[PDB]
């Protein structure tokens, strides 16, 4: 049901897709579905990347 | 084997040309399709020789 609530109005202070756009992300379907987020706080080493 | 070659994926992330052009904007779309475009190509060329 939810979308575009932080897809787009929200304050991006980091935000980076890989694999897809985030502006298509409101039409696509997703399966064996996580769409998980992983809370951490990660030290400041910002390199979480493939 | 011509027909067969078509679900290959050449080094793209995927080798239906709808599912990039759904995922992926066209500047960094443009990779995988060029991939595709060359694998494809190739095996026309062949073929044909």
């Amino acid at each position: 049901a939810d979308y575009s609530v932080l897809y787009n109005s929200a304050s991006f202070s980091t935000f980076k897709c890989y694999g897809v756009s985030p502006t298509k992300l409101n039409d696509l379907c997703f399966t064996n579905v996580y769409a998980d987020s992983f809370v951490i706080r990660g030290d400041e080493v910002r390199q979480i990347a493939p | 084997t011509l027909v067969k070659q078509l679900s290959s994926n050449f080094g793209a992330i995927s080798s239906v040309l709808n599912d990039i052009l759904s995922r992926l904007d066209p500047p960094e779309a443009e990779v995988q399709i060029d991939r595709l475009i060359t694998g494809r190509l190739q095996s026309l060329q062949t073929y044909v020789t």
